[PDB]
């Protein structure tokens, strides 16, 4: 089940998670996909329809949709892997 | 001061910070409002 994710920085992604599993498994997939540096299980929180998801409760209990979005946040730090000018590897053109 | 001493509630913070001014509770309430509005609640304050 391909839940759409949204961040506090207003970035958006998707997570193909098993709806047979609990909210802890959604957290596991987020840590798996984004890495422990961005979103560790122990530091991320999960929010749907204005309510925090209980990690031990199942995904079906909140009727999460694929086209709608869940919100994920991470406490204390706010740093992320920003990009840089990839053109530096050539810095010239055919023109 | 001998003036009327009242103020104008007509104004406020339009564009929220990138979390820099918000407590953990305020960062949470911002997270709530986003998913709540996605759930079609129409930007109301009613969290349930």
């Amino acid at each position: 089940m391909q839940v759409t994710l949204k961040t506090l920085q207003q970035q958006t992604f998707k997570i193909d998670i098993d709806p047979e599993e609990t909210v802890k498994a959604l957290k596991e997939k987020i840590e798996s996909e984004k890495g422990k540096d961005a979103f560790p299980v122990a530091g991320q929180k999960l929010i749907y329809a204005g309510k925090i998801l209980n990690d031990d409760t199942a995904l079906k209990e909140y009727k999460i949709d694929e086209k709608n979005f869940v919100v994920v946040m991470v406490t204390k730090p706010k740093a992320v892997s920003t990009p840089a000018p990839a053109t530096l590897e050539h810095h010239h053109h055919h023109h | 001061g001998s003036h009327m001493t009242i103020s104008q509630q007509e104004f406020g913070r339009t564009g929220l910070p990138d979390l820099s001014s918000m407590t953990e509770e305020e960062q949470i309430a911002y997270a709530m409002q986003m998913s709540l509005q996605g759930a079609e609640f129409g930007q109301a304050e009613s969290a349930d």
